[PDB]
RNA sequence: CUCUGGCAUGUUGGAACAAUGUAGGUAAGGGAAGUCGGCAAGCCGGAUCCGUAACUUCGGGAUAAGGAUUGGCUCUAAGGGCUGGGUCGGUCGCGGCCGGCGCCUAGCAGCCGACUUAGAACUGGUGCGGAC
RNA sequence: UACCUGGUUGAUCCUGCCAGUAGCAUAUGCUUGUCUCAAAGAUUAAGCCAUGCAUGUCUAAGUACGCACGGCCGGUACAGUGAAACUGCGAAUGGCUCAUUAAAUCAGUUAUGGUUCCUUUGGUCGCUCGCCACUUGGAUAACUGUGGUAAUUCUAGAGCUAAUACAUGCCGACGGGCGCUGACCCCCUUCGCGGGGGGGAUGCGUGCAUUUAUCAGUGGUGACUCUAGAUAACCUCGGGCCGAUCGCACGCCCCCCGUGGCGGCGACGACCCAUUCGAACGUCUGCCCUAUCAACUUUCGAUGGUAGUCGCCGUGCCUACCAUGGUGACCACGGGUGACGGGGAAUCAGGGUUCGAUUCCGGAGAGGGAGCCUGAGAAACGGCUACCACAUCCAAGGAAGGCAGCA
RNA sequence: UAGCGUAUAUUAAAGUUGCUGCAGUUAAAAAGCUCGUAGUUGGAUCUUGGGAGCGGGCGUCCCCGCCCUCUCGGCGGGGCCCGAAGCGUUUACUUUGAAAAAAUUAGAGUGUUCAAAGCAGGCCCGAGCCGCCUGGAUACCGCAGCUAGGAAUAAUGGAAUAGGA
RNA sequence: CGCCGGGCAGCUUCCGGGAAACCAAAGUCUUUGGGUUCCGGGGGGAGUAUGGUUGCAAAGCUGAAACUUAAAGGAAUUGACGG
RNA sequence: CGUCGCUACUACCGAUUGGAUGGUUUAGUGAGGCCCUCGGAUCGGCCCCGCCGGGGUGCCCUGGCGGAGCGCUG
């Protein structure tokens, strides 16, 4: 099949290098995964030494990491928006390890809802009535209100990173393999990396 | 090839093994072990060409079926298991054990020990880590693997495991002074006490070891293993006392004996 | 320039960008700390990787590649390549026959970080085995020696 | 093929649609077996990217030979021209005279305008130098 | 044993070759009484093969309701030996040959901190709080019975029957603890406030392994982005582990009692770690003849950079975008080889010159290519698939091939 | 001499391929001449001389000791002591050590009945010997790579507009 | 009339060499190594065939093989012969 | 010594778009395998839900016959 042997390319005087054995099992190469979005759908395959590789062929929900804030939570993909090796890739909507992608903030603002006791990504108010009340006020004591306001102070969010949240889509960067480990694991853009990344989008289209 | 080979020539064999070219064409291939073919002796060159108890390969596989040998203390049923340095080969039925020591001529002897002393086995660590739950792990040569060791320990020292409890009795730390044994290359199977060790970062390091008769040699790092605390050894030793010596003196001291035997 | 001339971004993976910069520190454009790491054998780490900007993962010091092998030297030939030079090391071989030598030199592809700043045609390089980098480099510059040099006029 | 301008089909019309002509096409399978003779017809053909032999008076041969591509639609990239770059009432002909008063000098800011080339995606019953 | 001798001239000194001389290594001729070893279809044809064999295997310890025998000792699950068959393992070693192959293989050296690894050996396996458990489900074998084909180790329909096969799935340890969330309450500096701390009702994860992101710095290297901790989570329905397995003797507790709970020796089986056997690709140096091969590589990767894909992993291994690089008279590139490489063999002053198909190590191949299934390990050929070349049987509808294995 | 002849490949002979080690006026042969890059080869010169008992005997023979620095000396403050760090160049060279499969080669032992071989084997038994003593060495293994000594020969450097110590 | 150095040479010599003719180089060579180019390998075929390259051509440069042969040659010696 | 004359042998040139055998390749067709996306000839489970038996007391324990949901599904 495909070939992962060194022994098929010119040597490094660019001379023709004459094989001395046919093609071995151990240096094979498999099609690419070509990671889709989409109902989860893997296949196992069975690799060298009897282990498992996953295929990742469509893949919907992602593990995904804050980093400065420490919350991992479990969002869905919505569609990739940039890869930096080929073009290609974005229109075509194929998952690779480094390409970043748009996430879904709603278990992201759940946790700032529930840990900082401030609003992100709300407009104007009263549209969560059953719960936003409850959760803003809570009627807790002394010890847990003198808590949460110890948080407060410090519970500051970038202009990039709360304009995105109030969008409902944040900028995210895969960084697990699909394909290999049958996952969209990854962590989000902040810093310098998002605002050049979205002079990389800005350049591109608009 | 296209796996591994179960198949040992009778030339490519090990040297020590002391084997001969027209007996057959093959040779004992020894079944994976605690101890590398190239440095162990298969437990059926043992009982045939050592101590000739039996005389061919079914004869020694019989023995074996009987359950007689307690390598370890614990009973190998395979004929070509690879006993290796420092192992309490032990026939109960006999009330004899063995230690396999390397001799003068960096071939393992027949080393009779008492039973007392058939109780305990020196080990080198090889190397020492930390697992799960802040475990601390400790493997030996022998390939066992012990949990809790004690923390005084680092790599290329040496300890005093202990049959049928597989615990740490003592142990021995690699500095100079102490008495070791070679165990591997030209000087296998010489004794002294270590005088320098060298080290060469990215390499190899090379330890200038004196025996007692001042002959200093030097060897790697590698085949260097403690077995004693100053100079008094920690185990009994084969005929010889791990002495070297060149062609000159050995060939007298054979006129010797055989001057005062006739 | 600066460091970002490519589609995708220049980062150490080991170094956090990001340290929650809120009014407690000073946001003045903190400077990101510097991963870099000796490499042993008695080599000493420049100071243009322990106070640089550049990022290569390719680096012995600044990057994710050990150094550990045979250790050469050689002349720099040609640096007509990004990040990698052509050292030439020159020997004599001995041909038995004529209890005579020959010389011979072999070109050796090599990584040379942009640490080293201010290397020239003609100097001596001592080099490190590595991985294999690409397909024909599996040396990483670790010094540098100028050829009765420092002097130009 | 069309506009301005010109014309009434070239010294007659009508009805039919036989043979034989004259002019023009198509033809299964074969492929010059036809014939003095490939006569006649047919094949090829534009442009882009490759690739081109013998021989030679070294200029040529040469569009040698041979091969791939070609539509529509949606974009992307490159290829230019114009002006303006001031640190300030220290004053008065919200603007004009000199100057203590300044560092684009890796060049920007705005406006304007041709065709041409290259690359890519999508797309059609594989059709695209669609006739000429 | 560092050796010469005849031949050009009428004769002589030379140059110079021819011839002689000795060894070994193939053939061949003549001859051959004994005895010990001992090569042996390599050379031309890696040309073609009839036939026969060369890889199968069971302990007390996975599954016996074959009468195919048999103790029955006779009222009982199975005494025992056990053909057949399922399951497991092996069949990837060996053996043969030297066609291919000229920095390729191979030899020494070094690295894998850049990987996978059946099995052996040693660790680990109540670490996890979550009306079958005194044992759960549906079949398939062999077996009886209907046959079809000219034929093959071809086999269908029908009916049972098993498991360490194929699946499912508990109890138990298990009392709780930890870290979050904290209903509230209490001791409080007490005062008209804060308060310095505790217990905690209710919900959320708790272990190993995998995939990310983040924090600090228990052990170790020469050097980790090492190991080990900490946090936030993920944990792939062709989906990881957390024993629904089998023999050997049989003993202990009896208060609750009197029918249950305990127990030793193993064997098999396991996610992960280490060890072993290794394997794979790398580092440095090293190869015959040829210039009537001087410039090659780069459109189809050539040389490097960035980011990916795949792989067991490191790399243009492949892809996208970039830079124009890389190797050569210190012989690149190309061609030839009657070239497998080496350890070695012959000749023997010293130096060298030839030979190494050949029993040891490494490599390659199984008529030529190519692609695959299973398995830890194969691009396997005494495995399959297709084409090409030969070639077997046919009732012409089909089927079956691989002796460079021993004869 | 139970072996000998022949053919052919190859080695010595062949100092008739010549590095050791050939030739080039007339035998075969130096370009018609010069320049010239690769290649090869390159003048002299930098520590010598003097010392202390051990000493090829100050026994004026000379084993020969030769009459680098700084950091805890691991036997925050002992002299009874000797380890951590670098070389006041880089190499080549030479010596030592390590690692270099076996077989084969040389070579130790061994009456195989001698030998080619092979790795065995020898001693007592008075018969209870209800078994003792051994061997299965060693050398060589180019070139490349590793380690520690020496620094003669050879190459390469330092301070010259002083951006010198 | 001398001396020095660089030249073209000459005479002589048992320096030494060489097969000798002869050579102060053609010496310092089995007592064999100052540095470095080109180049020969019995005689013919043959400086031919073929390939490449140069040239207007004539030709130049590079350059084999099959086959054939026991000598071909060099220097000296004696004789014989000479228009 | 050379031409010419005779006989053998060995290479050379040579029309023949000479022929044959290997090797590497541009272009075109292309078996078979592998992967991906569909595909669903069939084989089963639940929903049973037409009946009857019913049961802690038509409020069924369910043991069966059996329409079948003509759905959810492997
Ligand atoms: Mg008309
Ligand atoms: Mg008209
Ligand atoms: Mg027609
Ligand atoms: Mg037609
Ligand atoms: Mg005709
Ligand atoms: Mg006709
Ligand atoms: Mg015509
Ligand atoms: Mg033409
Ligand atoms: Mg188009
Ligand atoms: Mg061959
Ligand atoms: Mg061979
Ligand atoms: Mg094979
Ligand atoms: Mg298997
Ligand atoms: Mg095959
Ligand atoms: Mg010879
Ligand atoms: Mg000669
Ligand atoms: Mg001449
Ligand atoms: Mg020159
Ligand atoms: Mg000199
Ligand atoms: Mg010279
Ligand atoms: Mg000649």
């Amino acid at each position: 099949g495909i070939s992962r042997d060194n022994w098929h390319k010119r040597r490094k005087t660019g001379g023709k290098r004459k094989p001395y054995h046919k093609k071995r099992k151990y240096e094979l190469g498999r099609p690419a995964a070509n990671t889709k979005i989409g109902p989860r759908r893997i296949h196992t395959v069975r690799v060298r030494g009897g282990n498992k590789k996953y295929r990742a062929l469509r893949l919907d929900v992602g593990n995904f990491s804050w980093g400065s804030e420490c919350c991992t939570r479990k969002t869905r993909i919505i569609d990739v928006v940039y890869n930096a090796s080929n073009n290609e890739l974005v229109r075509t909507k194929t998952l690779v390890k480094n390409c970043i992608v748009l996430i879904d903030s709603t278990p992201y603002r759940q946790w700032y809802e529930s840990h900082y006791a401030l609003p992100l990504g709300r407009k104007k108010g009263a549209k969560l009535t059953p719960e936003e009340e409850e959760i803003l006020n809570k009627k807790r004591s002394k010890k847990i209100q003198k808590k949460y306001d110890e948080r407060k102070k410090n519970a500051k969010i970038s202009s990039l990173l709360e304009e995105q949240f109030q969008q409902g889509k944040l900028l995210a960067c895969i960084a697990s393999r699909p394909g290999q480990c049958g996952r969209a694991d990854g962590y989000v853009l902040e810093g310098k990396e998002l605002e050049f990344y979205l002079r990389k989008i800005k350049a591109r289209k608009g | 090839a296209r796996g591994p080979k179960k198949h040992l020539k009778r030339v490519a064999a090990p040297k020590h093994w002391m084997l001969d070219k027209l007996t057959g064409v093959f040779a004992p291939r020894p079944s994976t072990g605690p101890h590398k073919l190239r440095e162990c002796l298969p437990l059926i060159i043992f009982l045939r060409n050592r101590l000739k108890y039996a005389l061919t390969g079914d004869e020694v596989k019989k023995i074996c079926m009987q359950r007689f040998i307690k390598i370890d203390g614990k009973v190998r049923t395979d004929i070509t298991y690879p006993a290796g340095f420092m192992d309490v080969i032990s026939i109960d039925k006999t009330g004899e054990n063995f230690r396999l020591i390397y001799d003068t001529k960096g071939r393992f002897a027949v080393h009779r020990i008492t039973p007392e002393e058939a109780k305990y086995k020196l080990c080198k660590v090889r190397k020492i880590f930390v697992g799960t739950k802040g475990i601390p792990h400790l493997v030996t040569h022998d390939a066992r693997t012990i949990r809790y060791p004690d923390p005084l320990i680092k790599v290329n020292d040496t300890i005093q495991i202990d049959l049928e409890t597989g615990k740490i009795t003592d142990f021995i730390k690699f500095d100079t002074g102490n008495l070791c044994m070679v165990t591997g290359g030209a000087n296998l199977g010489r004794i002294g006490v270590i005088t320098n060790r060298e080290r060469h970062p990215g390499s190899f390091d090379v330890v200038h070891v004196k025996d007692a008769n001042g002959n200093s040699f030097a060897t790697r790092l590698s085949n260097i293993f403690v077995i004693g605390k100053g100079n008094k050894p920690w185990i009994s030793l084969p005929r010889g006392k791990g002495i070297r010596l060149t062609i000159a003196e050995e060939r007298d001291k054979r006129l010797a004996a055989k001057q005062s035997s006739g | 320039a600066d460091i970002q001339t490519e589609r995708a971004y220049q980062k150490q993976p080991t170094i956090f960008q990001n340290k929650k910069r809120v009014l407690l520190g000073e946001t003045g454009k903190e400077k990101l700390p510097r991963y870099y790491k000796n490499i042993g054998l008695g080599f000493k780490t420049p100071k243009e990787a322990i106070e640089g900007t550049y990022i290569d993962k390719k680096c012995p010091f600044t990057g994710n590649v050990s150094i550990r092998g045979r250790i050469l030297s050689g002349v720099v030939t040609k640096m007509k390549m990004q990040r990698t030079i052509v050292i030439r090391r020159d020997y004599l071989h001995y041909i038995r026959k004529y209890n005579r030598f020959e010389k011979r030199h072999k070109n050796m592809s090599v990584h040379l970080s942009p640490c080293f700043r201010d290397v020239q045609i003609g100097d001596i390089v001592t080099v490190g085995e590595c991985r294999p980098l690409s397909k024909t480099v599996r040396f990483n510059v670790l010094k540098v020696t100028k050829a009765a040099g420092t002097k130009k006029q």
